[PDB]
């Protein structure tokens, strides 16, 4: 609202609720009263190769058009500019990951003589300042202490969760609980994967799979797939600079490095 | 749990992580598999079906497997079906005597537990055995353990309940082994000096053995450093001071037995303070014992399991009321306790369960005259031969209780049990007729209801 | 609409959105129900409680069910009750 540059960034780590903010805030949306006419949510990372008729496609639907078949991409874009530049709209563009024109897909880029806002995530900063939104730029903090753990038990069953969460009598599981929880350092992913995984603990084994935790992430289960939904940031950086991330991990846990 | 993850550990297929096995167990229940079955969460168990399964998967398979557990064999197989198989099994066997040595070359593990007949091996019958990893010979008579020194992948052992008389020098020639379990050997009679020799081993077990360290001089275990697990049973007090020094070998000690204890008319858990992984203590037989000291200092170390046998000496144990290290403890057993007379203190064991007496001439009850019960998670209470258990205790809420056994208690005429308790988990109540009717019931209804549903009569 | 879905067997995890089932709130009415051979897979659709195990059928009930599917030529040679027989 108060914002004077059109086009908005958000960056943070891999799967810190990017999308979910955009969701969140796009229901939210139709709360409150506005002077834009139409909302447009676009999933770019599909593909790095910038799968433009997709894009199209979605913004064409979205704007009750006629969708043609054998229509030239470069015509089709032109005509979606000139259609988007008489309303006042609010695109959700999601994990962009290299620079785009936005002309090329058919998006107008905004200006401040116009009141539509364009709205962009990504896991890089680079990318997003290419997008000229060096100066609405937020950082996405990964959540606190008191919502890792109120998210956390929210992925545990009761049978568990009643053997965790009662307050007042100390057992050896909540302390062990605010390990694990704690191990996941407030990332909204690695929290829904792990409680997901750790939704079926007794008691007996709590001590254990909390010490083994700590240490090793990988014998817990669903942690493949997050990985391969966070690998792909390792692989976009060049094999110096993959050599040199891999060497950062000798230093200690939780530690700080000049 | 803990034997499966034992033999997991020494077959290889785990990187030397426990944590693992119980991952693998979650993964196998959760796809149903297996199932979780017993008083406790620790015991699983497999349905026919999945085991019939397993077994046509076996046949269809490369690794044959020759198992025959639990049809009361009384003639082991031929050698022939042996020579080719990977994996052998023969537990819960009536096995009397084995003769044929084995050409067992790709046979990698060994199951004879359970066999009260065998007695009795054939000589060489390892030599054939170069890639034996797991082996177990528990719960059988036999007294000697042939030459096992071409066994030159060997890691786990398991003697216990077996009346072994000398372990073979042989195993001091086997570098890989990891697991050792010699518990309940009351015919064993070699020393530990020698196991000094071996440079690689992981765990250790004495516990409730007929030798133990019974001083300093057979206290030499500082060598094996690779050592996380021992059992160990004191004969003196001086192995216990000896064991009172800041190092890891002192507090690896888990579980501890005092067996035929000289000089030990005290023990305090603050000289057992030093342990923080300490969980299990079983005293038998000690003379000496007069008094126990259960200190305020909250130790780490979560005690669990308890039982004191045959202190005729053994006058009370000290507990902390405010703050105890037996608030932790799951299960205890007293066994022949005539001058103890002071246990009111279990009534602060908000996690106890299991209950054993017998023959304790000198308890009048186990509580005498938070906001919860003191017993919510209670189980089971056996007692027997009580002759001064004037009653048990007041009376108090057993959601979870399912198995009651008392017998040979004139003096008991009340119990706790009472109808305002919600009853849906109790399953079976054992003791004499007389017994049950010489109680004394608050409420008819606690006898009627009691008595034509789950009392069993002796 | 308030609908009823009944998933049968679900063997990974999926996005309900993908396929076009929107995940129910409490807001609406709809409700879903799925079945698996998994535990890890049913956690893994925010159902962690509403979490039932099939328990296997009962003695009476096994022999019940067991003598539907025999011929009674077989049946009558082992219904019947009072004199015993191998
Ligand atoms: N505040 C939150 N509360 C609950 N779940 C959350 C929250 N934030 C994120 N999530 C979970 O995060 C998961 C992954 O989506 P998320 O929005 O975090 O990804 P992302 O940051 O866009 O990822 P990527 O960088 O891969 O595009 C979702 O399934 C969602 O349930």
């Amino acid at each position: 609202e108060k914002g004077d540059s059109n086009i908005i960034g958000v960056w943070g780590q891999g799967g810190v609720g990017k999308t979910t903010l955009l969701h969140v805030f796009n229901n939210d949306l139709e709360k409150k009263a506005h002077d834009y006419q139409v909302v447009i949510f676009i999933e770019v990372s599909n593909s790095e190769a910038l799968n433009t008729v997709e894009i199209q496609q979605t913004i064409s639907e979205r704007l009750n058009l006629p969708w043609n078949d054998a229509e030239p991409i470069a015509k089709r874009a032109r005509f979606l500019i000139k259609a988007l530049g008489r309303k006042r709209f609010v695109i959700l563009l999601d994990d962009v990951r290299k620079k785009f024109c936005l002309e090329d897909v058919g998006i107008p880029t905004p200006d401040i003589n116009s009141q539509s806002k364009l709205i962009l995530t990504s896991r890089y900063r680079e990318v997003c300042f290419q997008m000229n939104a060096q100066r609405s730029l937020i950082e996405m903090q990964i959540l606190g202490n008191d919502a890792s753990w109120e998210l956390f038990l929210s992925k545990l069953s009761t049978e568990t969760s009643a053997a965790v969460e009662p307050l007042g009598s100390q057992s050896a599981t909540r302390e062990h609980a605010m390990k694990i929880a704690q191990s996941c350092g407030g990332l909204p992913l690695a929290l829904n994967v792990i409680g997901t995984a750790v939704a079926g603990l007794e008691e007996g084994e709590w001590q254990s799979a909390a010490d083994a935790i700590a240490t090793n992430m990988d014998n817990i289960d669903g942690v493949d797939e997050m990985f391969g939904r966070l690998k792909y940031s390792f692989d976009r950086l060049t094999p110096t600079q993959q050599q040199c991330f891999l060497y950062c991990t000798l230093f200690p846990e939780y530690g700080s490095i000049s | 749990k803990e034997q499966l993850i034992g033999y997991w550990l020494a077959e290889g297929l785990l990187l030397n992580d426990s944590e693992k096995g119980y991952q693998i167990i979650r993964s196998l229940v959760s796809a149903c598999l297996l199932q979780v079955s017993g008083s406790m969460s620790s015991k699983v168990k497999m349905h026919h079906v999945i085991r019939q399964l397993g077994l046509w998967l076996v046949n269809k398979s490369d690794t044959k497997f020759l198992v025959q557990p639990g049809m009361a064999l009384d003639n082991a197989p031929s050698a022939e079906e042996w020579n080719e198989a990977t994996r052998i099994s023969i537990m819960s066997n009536n096995i009397t005597e084995l003769s044929f040595s084995p050409k067992c070359k790709n046979v990698t593990t060994l199951l004879m537990q359970n066999n009260p007949n065998l007695n009795k091996m054939s000589y060489g019958f390892f030599r054939t055995m170069s890639s034996l990893k797991v082996l177990d010979l528990s719960h059988t008579a036999i007294t000697s353990l042939p030459e096992c020194d071409a066994l030159v992948a060997l890691e786990h052992l398991n003697l216990s309940h077996t009346h072994i008389m000398r372990l073979p020098e042989r195993l001091w020639l086997l570098k890989e082994l990891r697991h050792l379990d010699l518990s309940v050997t009351v015919a064993f009679e070699d020393t530990m000096n020698n196991c000094s020799k071996l440079h690689k081993l992981k765990v250790l077990n004495l516990f409730r053995s007929h030798y133990g360290i019974r001083d300093v001089d057979n206290l030499n275990l500082d060598s094996l450093k690779e050592l996380l697990f021992l059992g160990i049973t004191i004969y003196a007090e001086d192995v216990l001071k000896k064991l009172n020094m800041p190092r890891p070998l002192a507090k690896s000690t888990h579980r501890l037995n005092l067996k035929y204890c000289a000089e030990m008319q005290s023990i305090k858990i603050s000289d057992l303070s030093h342990m923080e992984h300490l969980e299990e203590l079983y005293v038998e037989s000690c003379y000496d014992l007069n008094t126990v000291v259960a200190d305020a200092e909250l130790t780490t170390s979560q005690l669990q399991f308890l039982t004191l046998s045959v202190l005729p000496s053994l006058e009370s144990v000290l507990v902390a009321p405010m703050s105890h290290n037996f608030q932790y403890i799951r299960k205890l057993i007293i066994s022949h306790c005539p001058k103890l007379s002071n246990i009111t203190w279990v009534r602060r064991l908000q996690l106890l369960e299991r209950l054993v007496i017998s023959h304790c001439d000198g308890v009048l009850e186990i509580v005498e005259d938070t906001g919860q019960s003191d017993f919510p998670k209670l189980r089971l209470i056996v007692l027997t031969g009580l002759k001064k258990l004037r009653s048990i205790c007041k009376a108090r809420e057993f959601p979870c209780l399912e198995t009651l056994r008392v017998e040979d208690c004139p003096n008991l005429r009340s119990i706790p049990l009472s109808c305002t308790h919600n009853y849906w988990k109790l399953k079976q109540i054992c003791g004499s007729v007389e017994w049950w009717e010489k109680l004394q019931w608050e409420n008819r209804k606690e006898v009627a209801c009691l008595d034509s549903k789950y009392f069993i009569p002796i």
